[PDB]
């Protein structure tokens, strides 16, 4: 079995696995800690936002590997900024900032 | 781009009127016909 | 998925994540201790002093048998008030600035055993809020934010049928438990049971924000633990550990 | 529809009322058959 | 078990201090006759204005029709021979006359008016009015001088609490006439140190002065009678209250009882009894001591009418029919009636000529009869796996197909340059540089050419040029 695309949610937005087409391989935590012990970075937040959470970044990432481009830094996470309403409507007001 | 520091404070029923737009009374969902 | 709205609520309702978050947020700055007053005036008739005559206690209860005894002789005016009608008055009449210099001198006058073990809490809350552009009237909800429609779809599945998320129950019951205690017993129900109303209202609306913490939910058909607000948020149906 | 004949009138212009959506070999291996029943309503008790 | 019939006496008692109340109220006579009018030329009836009538003329002798006049309840929750009626009505009319007249412009004395009205006012106690009157008469009453209440209240702290007027020096002026400026003109030349104070006030008592004329003369009464109308209402609506809180209280296990017939269907038990408790408060203000039935049988009929009524329609999460769901049940209580006498299951064919159902659409109503399902409920991970997590979108597209539509909208209209100048500028220049398309006679003014036949050919002849752009597309994607 090998996943390369296929469909993803809309509250959830994240790869899943049809009939026709395959599944992909959940990046456990277990292996989240280590690539931690190594020091690494950007081979991090990559297992965490396009190729999972980050939607408006995996489509632009997909126009960049065609033309034999790079792909730019990923966004902000779906998950993360809903987070922000789901917290919203628990009596308390969260707003982000910069420096 | 990026994101930096996390400010968190209370919320004010004049902050929250803010963003609604008005009150919902009736428990009514939507319609099974036009939909 | 953005945006939000709101519910007039006629009865005040104290939030929940400021209630059982101990220290108390609601009651501890109102000179209520933790738990020891603040849990059992919601229940059954338990009358609270909430203003005072000329200079009284702000714990001491009052039972109804001396309720009615209190009223002609042997006793004055007597601020009377019901559960969570009597908690958000107190935040809007109450200077932090004057009652932080009352608590303040007490540190050494009496043994840290009766009062300071309680007291030693008032200071250190009182200070954020003066340090910080806030208010303690603030920890009371007269209205209640919704959850965007995005976070609770409503699509057919197949068949003509639909799908509905069992949270929109949550609100559909909420409205009846206000329009209730307004034209129905707020001026027709003696005493006895308009109480018990009024114990629903609150019960009904801290487990919205957060089910699990104090009476949990069911809904109609087919029981199963009612899903909530902050229970599909952070995942507390899982003890945090086994997160998503 | 007028802009779906645009399409076509490329790649031959030739739409039909009707097509052929029948049920297409899932993906792996395929295979010989064994047999075939058809019951265009029977008389029996079929529910 | 009894105990509520020697209390009921107590009802009716109070009802009787409202019935005469009400009766002296030129705007509650004014209704009737002017309603009178909509029954002469056929727009009503007098079914909602009376019901019957008395053979005594004193004060009631027979089981009143005012019900809802001491009820606990809020206004939200109180909802013979046509030849003998018609004759009494024309009795009103034999000397409402004079009153028609005095009304309209009156006199400096209204006590002369509300005079002749008195001889009216026991005439009005014959009549059996609706209850449903007694809902607008008394109701429009109690709001009516509630402003009047108000409007001389503020003039009343406007002197003593600003002006600091002892309540000996205001008691003897103000209650007076209270209607024209001879109370207030009187306080300043009464040359006391508090005298010279109302001149920072004048101006605030002369407009709630004016506008209090605006309501006595919308009423025709004096300012000073009409409060002893209501005075005397609340002591019979108080004494008839008090009386039926005791069995709307000692009644409280009869709710519960045949609260076991609704109980999970749609709404939820804490809201069972609260169509429950509002029947029982109902039925005891409508109930009869003198009657043959009971109470413990009369009361418990309009509480299973209210909590059938509620759960009739907002039961599920979603809004769902009547007949829907009476429809499926109706098929029911005959499925077995051919199956305990034949033995075998009823075919769609002899049940389809008993209904108005053919067969075929009968088929997809039951598809809509179903819950139908929730989202947030396990499959086979049990862990983050939800029934709505396994859904496509299709509003949103997926980086497969992001990068093809990008490609189908966005490079036609460099192409199309490459065409006759003519036929490419209508189109193009039109709706893509400006806004709306099809104009007709001002698209003949735009090329300065031909007429308006080519509106119609230029487009189809530029729509078949459309199809060079292959590898490049615009248009082939709205639909």
């Amino acid at each position: 079995h090998a996943r390369s695309t296929g469909s993803y949610s809309l509250v959830t937005q994240q790869p899943l696995g049809g009939k026709a087409q395959f599944g992909g391989q959940r990046f456990g935590e277990m292996e989240v800690w280590a690539l931690e012990a190594y020091g690494a970075a950007y081979t991090l937040q990559e297992m965490l936002t396009v190729k999972s959470d980050d939607v408006n970044g995996r489509t632009k990432m997909y126009k960049n590997i065609v033309d034999g481009n790079h792909q730019m830094e990923p966004g902000m996470p779906e998950s993360f900024n809903v987070l922000l309403k789901e917290i919203r409507s628990l009596g308390i007001n969260i707003e982000l900032e910069d420096e | 781009e990026e994101f930096d520091a996390i400010k968190i404070a209370l919320a004010s029923p004049d902050m929250i009127r803010s963003w609604s737009f008005g009150e919902v009374k009736k428990p009514e969902t939507i319609n099974y016909r036009t939909f | 998925r953005e945006r939000m709205g709101h519910i007039e609520l006629a009865s005040p309702t104290a939030h929940i994540w400021f209630l059982k978050s101990l220290p108390s947020r609601i009651g501890l700055l109102l000179d209520m201790p933790l738990r020891d007053i603040e849990r059992v005036l919601y229940f059954e008739s338990y009358v609270v002093i909430e203003g005072g005559m000329t200079n009284l206690e702000r714990q001491q209860i009052l039972t109804e048998e001396q309720y009615l005894d209190a009223l002609e002789e042997f006793g004055d005016e007597f601020d009377a008030k019901m559960g969570a009608e009597a908690i958000q008055a107190l935040l809007k009449s109450m200077d932090l600035e004057q009652e932080c210099e009352q608590l303040r001198e007490e540190l050494n006058e009496t043994n840290s055993e009766t009062k300071r073990k309680k007291l030693t809490k008032r200071i250190k809350l009182l200070e954020a809020f003066v340090q910080s552009g806030n208010k303690p009237e603030w920890m009371i909800l007269t209205v209640l934010p919704v959850l965007p429609p995005d976070l609770r779809p409503l699509v057919p599945l197949d068949g003509g049928r639909f799908a509905t998320s069992d949270l929109n129950d949550l609100y559909r019951r909420v409205i009846n438990r206000n329009n209730r205690l307004k034209r129905l017993l707020d001026l027709a129900a003696p005493d006895i049971i308009v109480r018990n109303e009024k114990r629903m209202l609150q019960e009904a609306v801290d487990a919205l924000l957060d089910n699990g913490r104090r009476g949990r939910a069911i809904t109609g058909s087919n029981k199963r633990p009612l899903k909530s607000l902050a229970d599909m948020i952070k995942g507390k149906q899982g003890r945090f550990r086994q997160n998503l | 529809t007028p802009e779906e004949k645009l399409l076509r009138a490329i790649f031959g212009e030739k739409a039909s009322d009707v097509k052929d959506s029948s049920l297409r070999v899932p993906n792996g291996v395929s295979g010989t058959v064994i047999d075939v029943q058809v019951f265009t309503r029977d008389g029996v008790e079929k529910d | 078990m009894e105990g509520e019939i020697d209390i009921a006496k107590r009802i009716e008692d109070g009802i009787n201090q409202v019935q005469c109340s009400v009766a002296e109220y030129p705007e509650a006579i004014t209704y009737l006759l002017e309603q009178y009018n909509r029954v002469e030329a056929e727009e009503a009836r007098l079914s909602d204005l009376i019901t019957g009538f008395v053979d005594p003329n004193a004060e009631e002798d027979l089981a009143p029709t005012a019900t809802h006049v001491g009820s606990e309840l809020s206004q939200e929750d109180l909802d013979i021979d046509p030849e003998l009626a018609r004759e009494k009505f024309a009795e009103l009319r034999a000397q409402y006359v004079v009153t028609r007249d005095t009304i309209k412009a009156k006199g400096r004395s209204h006590a002369t008016a509300q005079e002749e009205i008195l001889k009216l006012s026991e005439v009005f106690k014959q009549f059996r009015l609706v209850p449903k009157q007694f809902d607008y008469l008394v109701n429009s009453m109690r709001v009516m001088m509630d402003r009047v209440r108000t409007q001389e209240r503020l003039i009343m702290k406007l002197c003593v609490e600003q002006c600091k007027m002892p309540k000996k020096n205001f008691i003897t002026l103000f209650t007076g006439n209270e209607t024209s400026d001879t109370w207030f003109n009187a306080a300043i030349a009464m040359n006391k140190p508090w005298s010279e104070k109302l001149h920072d006030v004048s101006e605030e008592v002369h407009r709630a002065l004016q506008k209090l004329q605006q309501i006595e003369e919308e009423t025709g009464l004096t300012i000073e009678q009409v409060k002893d109308i209501n005075r005397r209402m609340s002591i019979g609506e108080a004494k008839a209250r008090r009386a039926k809180k005791e069995m709307v209280e000692a009644n409280l296990r009869l709710v519960i009882s045949i609260a076991k017939k609704y109980t999970n269907r749609g709404l939820q038990f804490l809201d069972l009894i609260q169509e429950g408790n509002i029947g029982l408060m109902k039925a005891v203000d409508k109930f009869e001591y003198r009657r043959g039935y009971k109470f413990s049988t009369y009361a418990t009929w309009w509480i299973r009418q209210a909590i059938t009524r509620s759960i009739a329609d907002q039961a599920r999460t979603i809004r769902i029919p009547v007949h829907m769901i009476e429809t499926i049940n109706k098929l029911n209580r005959i499925s077995r009636q051919m199956l305990q006498e034949m033995g075998r299951e009823p075919t769609p064919e002899e049940l389809a000529e008993r209904m108005l159902m053919p067969e075929d659409k009968i088929r997809k109503v039951l598809k809509i009869a179903k819950e139908p399902i929730s989202m947030e409920t396990p499959i086979g991970d049990d862990e983050d796996s939800h029934l709505g997590d396994f859904i496509e979108d299709t509003t949103l597209e997926l980086p497969l197909d992001s990068a093809t539509t990008e490609s189908l909208r966005a490079a036609t209209h460099d192409v199309l340059a490459g065409l006759t100048a003519r036929e490419a500028k209508v189109l193009r220049m039109r709706f893509g540089i400006d806004m709306n398309t099809d104009h007709t006679l001002e698209e003949v003014g735009k090329q300065f050419d031909v007429t308006r036949e080519r509106i119609r050919q230029i487009e189809a002849k530029a729509l078949r040029k459309l199809r060079h752009p292959s590898r490049s597309e615009v248009l082939r994607s709205f639909l």
